[PDB]
Parts: structure tokens; C-alpha cells; sequence
């Protein structure tokens, strides 16, 4: 197989709608700690 | 007492003594080892024998030392090498001779060769292994079962042993196989393993690839072994085909190529399934390749270097043919077949997408014709087909083109959601959700979108099949919807978008669709939630009364959820309730990030309440205690301040999920929420700092973690110190001492994954240290007199970051974090910094670099560190 999960949206399921919810949890940290630093940098 | 009469056993019905004497005989394995294997040998070798009792032993042989666990088979392998040298000796001519003897086509002998060499080679034991082979296969006077014992041992030593023990070897064994490849070779059961031997050996000769003689002869023989009488051969052979695609493209140019192409073609078209699943295979993976390629060469030419490797476009210049043979077999389905099953005509409509993409405008001339004909066409095979191929060409070409065709085909889309066939519905329903996805210019406009979501609705509740399948297409729409509308009021939330009207009506059935009795199938219960969240988060201004119904609903849920847990009595329905606890999570944590301050107050108690339960309900896997970690993450972000009334009650919990080395994700989440939670609940953390610094030192000091805790723990470092302020000189001199030897760390180049791993190490070293100076910085517009107190650790600092810019290997994010630190330093000491960047003045390339990246981060800090640079350059 290996390529099933290609076929009509057949590949979405729990476990990769999670690392999707992941990496966003995770970039939505991040972006808030920039913007908090660059005000605090005072530029 | 012979071992047959016991070994009869293992095959009757009757177990009895199947399981006393396995364990008696295991009693020898560990105490008369040498005995049991003997006489186990002796059995085997006896041509005498039942071969039904021969094959028995051959198992026990077998397990006695295979194992699919790694750690498993390592053990087991130091068991084997843990026996006197002489009495393997014993077994390992047994072995040897035994095979071939056999009047069998398992050949169970094959199996105790491929267990004992798997662990010997590595040790450089058993010297005459390769030789003995070798010269059974190729003595002329061999019979048929002495070539297909040892072909089959070969394969197993390839597939089961790692590749590095073996590559020196390399060109003894490949000689043996193509011998029992040639036409010459009388039977095809010795030319079937002959193929399946190959097909596990491609990675060895890597060196007999780049000699062209050998590389000549060694096409010839699977070539003409594609064309053979037997099917069996055929597939394998054509197995061994796509590898040489998948790994050596570059040598297909000379001749190659052309001699390719007729059996492919020829193969594709061929009404035998698996010969046609090869034959799509193999152009599918030429196209993946060709994409990987063609991205390589665009870098390339934007970086203004010649290419490393070119393609020949071997895929665009035959799209011609593969076209025609891929919507023909389109039309092959059967309406009772498996959702879960590997068919040609799935494999063709996969690999009709990766044609588009590989050839963008080329192709819509070759399928446009097909989908306008067969679009009404009586038979249901055939207009499934075209409206199938409708889906694929939307991802490659430029939308421009695409927008007469799909504005025009749209009246005949809706209809086809009401054929009586429930196959054309599905597809029909797939189409249209891509169509949202990708061209939402003509999905959203006034005359088509009312019949649009009439017939979307309607289809909710149909039958699971397609049901789940029409409830992405509602999350897609919602998507476009909501950046349809630009309110460009600075707001950031448009106030009104085209799903305004009807919001309230797609969320009621949203809901009630969740609740059907038949969700599992065709995951539609996991399908119906996510979209009721994508559809929340999408949400407009008016919507706001809808919102709050949700949240009401969701939160019910939640404690109805409480009582399933109480009672259980399958592990299905411990899959199942875990699964519904991990979606119901994922929504709450959606709907608190979208519903205003002043809600969030008054329902953050009881969400705080069952939040916690779930995670002291520790009776399930991992996914329930992580999933409750940064729900509470979500909820500290919105509610700010005033979580301070939950610190006492979730201090425990949260030095439980610290202290944890096992789960190692589960820990990572504990470590992010410490981040939030002093962000939020700044100048406060101070009663319960102490303890997460030990906690956080603990879990540093030991080493069998996961690599990728270690750079969080310094990031949360820096935070830490810029929440509490002035107060860190209590931890100061250990976590400096900590960071300086981390900081320190060298990994070999050659592996990128370890050079990934220590380069993302190095933007959470310098970013605490950001968070450091930071910390003592203070607010005021002077320095603050603990500033002094990283002043002697200066020096390394400076000599750390040059080191960074020394190395070619530093990525988009070190340069800025770099920068950053350079800025900090040159503003909290001033005048002495001036002499320290002047020792080092190769630390320039680093500011002008800067500026140049594409990052705005780089080149925003930089443009700090320049600007302040310059006021001390010439201050005087």
C-alpha cells in the first residue's frame, strides 16, 4: 500500500488531525513570544 | 523418548504437552542449550523422519532465537553468542547440509540459516557461509530443491540483517543471483526466488550499479524475465523495475529508458490487476521524483548555481499515452467493493493528481474531452469516472484558465448530488469540496451559493459513505467564506461574511449528525466534529449568539463523558471513549479562544473542574493526559490574570506531568504550559519557582530522555527569568553554568538529522540567554545594578556567537536570535562591549547577512544592532 492515504481524503484521521493541531498550537506560542520581546526591545 | 513424538503435538489439536514440553525444551535452552540444540539438529537432519516433525523442529529452531521486538532480538542474539564455540559447531553443519535435502517448498530450513547468520556475521563468525552458497548455486549438477533452499536463505539474510555488515560482500552474492535469473534455468520456481532474492539485495550494490558492463547484464536478465509465461515471475519482476526507478534515475538515460517504456505501457494496459498495479506504480513514482527534481532545479537557478542533477521530462513527453489508459481504467470499479482495499482504478485516479501537478497546463487538453462526453452518460460506471477526473485536474494548472470551465460545468454539479447511485454521489460530493478548496472564486457568488448549501445540507444525512465525505466539503467552504470577507478595519474579524444567514442552521445539524448511531463507519463521527470546529473558529461577528449555543452543548457533553468512564468492558470501548474524550478536548479548546473575557469567567470553573478529572483518571493511554495539558494551556492565554485562584489546586498535577520520563510528548506539553503560565501570571510565579526549578534540573540532570525535551527546557529558562525579574539570582549561576556546557556541544556534519538537532539547540541557548539579560534589564530606562552580575561571562558570549557565524550551517533563525543577543549586550553595558566586537570584527558578516535573509525577524533585529552599533561608533 504506502499510498492509500492519498486516495479521496482517506488519510485524515486522529492521529494526523492531531499533529496538525499540534504545530499549530505550537507556532501560535511562538508568534506570541515575538511580538512580546519586539515591543519589550523598544524599537 | 524421540522429539517427533512430542513435536506431533504442536500440529494436533490436542496442546496438552504442546506447552509442557516447550517449556521443558525452553528449560534446556537456558540450562542444557547446547543439548537441546543438538538433538533438535539431529531431528532436522534426518531424512527418516516424519518431514512434517522436521518442519515442527525447524520452528522451534527458529523462535529459539528470532524475534520481531529489536531489543528483543538483540538479547536473544547475546544468548546465542553466550555458548561454547564447538558446540555451535555441532548445529552449524547441521544447518548447512540440511537444506535442499527437504522435499518441501517452504523449505522451513531457509528460515534457521537466515537466525544464526543474522548474528554471526556481524561477529565475523561461521567464515564459510558465503562459499558454501555460492557453491550450491552455482554447481551444475544441483537439483531444483538444493537452488530454491538456497535462494530463499539468501533473501532472508538480506531482509532480515542490516545492510552495513553485508556491503564488502556485495559482489560475491550478486553473482549467485543473476546466475538464477538467466532464461537458461529450466524451472520457475528457482527464477521466482531469484527475483524476490534481488528485490531485498538492491541496496548492497551500490558499487556494482556504477560499473556499466555489470549494470548492462543486470537490466537484460529482469527485462527479459518481465516477458515470461507465469504470472508470479511477471509481478516480481516488475517489483524489481520501480526500485531501479525509485533509487538509480540518473544511468536510464542510455537506451534505458526506450526499453522501459513498451513493457509499462504494455503492462498498464494489461486486465490482470496486480501486473497493472505495477505498471501505474511505477509511472507514479517517476512523477514523485520528477517533482522533487524540478524543485531542486528551481533553487538552483534562483541561487544562481547549475543544477546538481537535471531530469530528462520523461513524464511530460509521454503524458500522451499514460492519459488515455488512466480514465479507461477509471471505469473498472464494482459496487461491493472494500472502502479499505488497494484496486487499480483507486491507484489510477491517485496517480492522475501527481500527473497534474508534474504538468500543469499540458494536461487539460488530453482529460477535458473525456469528463464533456461521459459527464450523462447512462451507465454509472462511466459518469463516475468523468466526474472523478474533474477533482484531479484542479490542483496543476493555473486557476485563470480553470474559471470558464468550472463556472460553466457548475449547474451539472449540483445535480449529480441527486443521482441514484450512491458512488456518484460520493465523488460528486468529494469534487465540490475541492472545488471550494482550491477555486473559491467560483464557489462563492450570489447565483450559485443558495443552491450550493441547499443541497450540502440536504446531504448530511445520507448515508455514512458519502455523509462523511460532504462534511469536509462544509469546512472547506466555511474557510472561504471566512476570507471571502476583508473588513480591513483593523479589527482583524470581518463583521459579516455570506454564511451569515444560515450559520445557525448548518451548526444544528452538525450537531445532531455527531449523534448518529452509525458514526464509526467511514469515521464519520471523527469527520462530523472536526468540521463543527473549523466552522467555530471561521465564525463572523454575528455569529456570536450561535457560538455561545455550542459552547453550552459542548460543555454538557464533557460531563455526560464523566459517566461513560465509570463503566467499561471492552478494549474497542476504551479505543472508542478515548477517541470521543481527545475530539471533545480538541473542540473546547477552539470554542474558548473564539468566546469572549466575560464568558470565559464564568465557565472556566467547571471546564477547570472536569479538565482536571480526566487527567487524575490516569486509567487510559497517554493521548488523555496530554490532550488536558494544553487545553488548560488555551484556557490560561484567555483567561490571563485571574487563573492565580487554580495554582494551588494544579501545582500537584503539574509536577506529576513534569516528573515523568516515560511519555516523553506528555512532558513536552508540561514544559510549554510552564511558558504560558508565567507569561500570564507574571511577577506571581514566585511561590511556586522554586519547586519547577528543581523539577526542570531533575529532569536535565539524566540523560535517557527523548533529545528533543532538552531545548525547551532552555527556552522556559529565559522566559522564567524575564516573568520574575531581578529575583533569579538565587538559580543564576547554575542555570549559567548548565547553559555553558550544553552551549558547547559538536555533532558530526555529515548526519543532517543530528545537524537539525543541535542547530535548534542553539536558537534555545541563545534565546535564554536573551531571556536572561533581559531579566535584570529592568523596566526603567537605566540599568539596573544586578546587571553586573553576567558581566564576567561576557567574553564566552561573544565567543560563543562567533562561533555560530563561523559555521556555514546556520539557518534562517540563529542569525536572528544571534543579532538579537548582539543588540542586548551592546545596550546593557555600552561602552566596554565596544572593545570586545572589536577583537572580533568577523562578526559583520553576521549584521550585513542580516538583512539580506528573507525573514522579516533578521532583518528587523539586525537593523536594531546596526542602528545602536553606530551611535558608539563615533559617540566621540
Amino acid at each position: 500500500a504506502a499510498r492509500l492515504h492519498r486516495f479521496k481524503n482517506k488519510g485524515k484521521d486522529s492521529t494526523e488531525m492531531r499533529r496538525r493541531r499540534i504545530e499549530v498550537n505550537v507556532e501560535l506560542r511562538k508568534a506570541k513570544k515575538d511580538d512580546q520581546m519586539l515591543k519589550r526591545r523598544n524599537v | 523418548m524421540e522429539l517427533i513424538t512430542i513435536l506431533e503435538k504442536t500440529v494436533s489439536p490436542d496442546r496438552l504437552e504442546l506447552e509442557a514440553a516447550q517449556k521443558f525444551l525452553e528449560r534446556a535452552a537456558v540450562e542444557n542449550l547446547p543439548t537441546f540444540l543438538v538433538e533438535l539438529s539431529r531431528v532436522l537432519a534426518n531424512p527418516g523422519n516424519s518431514q512434517v516433525a522436521r518442519v515442527a523442529a525447524g520452528l522451534q529452531i527458529k523462535n529459539s532465537l528470532t524475534s520481531k521486538d529489536p531489543d528483543i532480538k538483540a538479547q536473544y542474539q547475546q544468548r546465542w553468542l553466550a555458548i561454547d564455540a564447538n558446540a555451535r559447531r555441532e548445529v552449524k553443519n547441521y544447518v548447512l547440509q540440511t537444506l535442499g535435502t527437504e522435499t518441501y517448498r517452504p523449505s522451513s530450513a531457509s528460515q534457521c540459516v537466515a537466525g544464526i547468520a543474522c548474528a554471526e556475521i556481524p561477529v565475523n563468525q561461521w567464515p564459510e557461509l558465503i562459499p558454501q552458497l555460492v557453491a550450491n548455486v552455482t554447481n551444475p549438477n544441483s537439483t531444483e530443491h538444493m537452488k530454491e533452499s538456497t535462494l530463499e536463505a539468501i533473501g532472508y539474510i538480506c531482509q532480515d540483517i542490516d545492510p552495513e555488515q553485508l556491503q564488502d560482500k556485495s559482489n560475491e552474492i550478486l553473482t549467485a543471483i543473476i546466475q538464477g535469473m538467466r532464461k537458461e534455468e529450466p524451472s520457475n520456481n528457482v527464477k521466482l526466488a531469484a527475483t524476490n532474492a534481488l528485490l531485498n539485495s538492491l541496496e548492497f550494490t551500490k558499487a556494482n550499479f556504477d560499473k556499466e558492463s555489470e549494470r548492462h547484464f543486470i537490466m537484460q536478465v529482469v527485462c527479459e524475465a518481465t516477458q515470461c509465461p507465469d504470472t508470479r515471475v511477471r509481478v516480481a519482476a516488475l517489483q524489481n523495475l520501480v526500485k531501479i526507478m525509485s533509487l538509480y534515475y540518473q544511468y536510464m538515460e542510455t537506451y534505458m529508458g526506450p526499453a522501459l517504456f513498451a513493457i509499462t505501457i504494455e503492462a498498464m494496459k494489461s486486465d490482470i490487476d496486480e501486473v497493472a498495479l505495477q505498471g501505474i506504480e511505477f509511472w507514479s513514482n517517476v512523477c514523485d521524483e520528477e517533482m522533487d527534481l524540478a524543485i531542486e532545479a528551481s533553487e538552483a537557478a534562483e541561487q544562481g548555481r547549475p543544477p546538481e542533477h537535471t531530469s530528462k521530462f520523461y513524464a511530460k513527453g509521454a503524458l500522451q499515452y499514460l492519459v488515455p489508459i488512466l480514465t479507461q481504467t477509471l471505469t473498472k470499479q464494482d459496487e461491493n467493493d472494500d472502502d479499505d482495499d488497494w484496486n487499480p482504478c483507486k491507484a489510477a485516479g491517485v496517480c492522475l493528481m501527481l500527473l497534474a501537478t508534474c504538468c500543469e497546463d499540458d494536461i487539460v487538453p488530453h482529460v477535458l474531452p473525456f469528463i464533456k462526453e461521459h459527464i450523462k452518460n447512462p451507465d454509472w460506471r462511466y459518469r463516475d469516472a468523468a466526474v472523478m477526473a474533474f477533482g484531479c485536474i484542479l490542483e496543476g494548472p493555473e486557476p485563470s484558465q480553470l474559471k470558464p470551465l468550472v463556472i460553466q460545468a457548475m449547474p451539472t454539479l449540483i445535480e449529480l448530488m441527486k443521482d441514484p447511485s450512491v458512488v456518484v454521489r460520493d465523488t460528486a460530493a468529494w469534487t465540490v469540496g475541492r472545488i471550494c478548496e482550491l477555486l473559491p472564486e467560483a464557489a462563492i457568488n450570489d447565483v450559485y451559493l443558495a443552491p450550493l448549501l441547499q443541497c450540502l445540507i440536504e446531504g448530511l444525512s445520507a448515508e455514512p459513505r458519502v455523509a462523511s465525505n460532504v462534511c469536509w466539503a462544509f469546512s472547506s467552504l466555511a474557510e472561504a467564506a471566512y476570507e471571502a470577507a476583508d473588513v480591513a478595519d483593523d479589527q482583524e474579524e470581518p463583521a459579516t461574511y455570506c454564511l451569515s444567514s444560515s450559520f445557525e442552521l448548518i451548526v444544528q445539524k452538525l450537531l445532531e449528525t455527531t449523534d448518529r448511531p452509525d458514526g464509526h463507519q467511514n469515521n464519520l463521527r471523527s469527520s462530523a466534529y472536526e468540521s463543527l470546529m473549523e466552522i467555530v473558529k471561521n465564525s463572523a461577528k454575528d455569529c456570536y449568539p450561535a457560538v455561545q449555543k455550542t459552547t453550552l452543548v459542548i460543555m454538557e457533553r464533557l460531563q455526560q463523558v464523566l459517566q461513560m468512564e465509570s463503566h467499561i468492558q471492552s478494549t474497542s470501548d476504551r479505543i472508542q471513549f478515548n477517541d470521543l474524550q481527545s475530539l471533545l478536548c480538541a473542540t473546547l479548546q477552539n470554542v474558548l479562544r473564539k468566546v469572549q473575557h466575560q464568558d470565559a469567567l464564568q465557565i472556566s470553573d467547571v471546564v477547570m473542574a472536569s479538565l482536571l478529572r480526566m487527567f487524575q483518571s490516569t486509567a487510559g493511554s497517554g493521548g488523555v493526559q496530554e490532550d488536558a495539558l494544553m487545553a488548560v494551556s488555551t484556557l490560561v492565554e484567555v483567561l490571563g490574570g485571574e487563573f492565580l485562584k487554580y495554582m494551588e489546586a494544579f501545582k500537584p498535577f503539574l509536577g506529576i506531568g513534569l516528573k515523568n520520563y516515560a511519555e516523553y510528548q506528555v512532558c513536552l506539553a508540561a514544559v510549554g504550559l510552564v511558558g504560558d503560565l508565567c507569561r500570564a501570571l507574571q511577577s506571581n510565579i514566585i511561590p511556586f519557582c522554586d519547586e519547577v526549578m528543581q523539577l526542570l534540573l531533575e529532569n536535565l540532570g539524566n540523560e535517557n530522555v527523548h533529545r528533543s525535551v532538552k531545548p525547551q527546557i532552555l527556552s522556559v529558562f529565559g522566559d522564567i527569568a524575564l516573568a520574575i525579574g531581578g529575583e533569579f539570582k538565587k538559580y543564576l549561576e547554575v542555570v549559567l553554568n548548565t547553559l555553558q556546557q550544553a552551549s558547547q556541544a559538536q555533532v558530526d556534519k555529515s548526519d543532517y538529522d543530528m545537524v537539525d538537532y543541535l542547530n535548534e539547540l542553539r536558537e534555545s541557548c541563545l534565546e535564554a540567554y536573551t531571556g536572561i539579560v533581559q531579566g535584570l534589564k529592568g523596566d526603567q530606562e537605566n540599568v539596573h545594578p544586578d546587571v553586573m552580575l553576567v558581566q564576567p561571562r561576557v567574553e564566552f558570549i561573544l565567543s560563543f556567537i562567533d562561533h555560530i557565524a563561523g559555521d556555514e550551517d546556520h539557518t534562517d533563525g540563529v542569525v536572528a536570535c544571534a543579532a538579537g543577543l548582539i543588540g542586548d549586550l551592546c545596550t546593557a553595558f555600552g561602552k566596554d562591549v565596544l572593545k570586545l566586537v572589536e577583537a572580533r570584527p568577523m562578526i559583520h558578516e553576521l549584521l550585513t547577512e542580516g538583512r539580506r535573509s528573507k525573514t522579516n525577524k533578521a532583518k528587523t533585529l539586525a537593523t536594531w544592532a546596526t542602528k545602536e552599533l553606530r551611535k558608539l561608533k563615533n559617540q566621540a
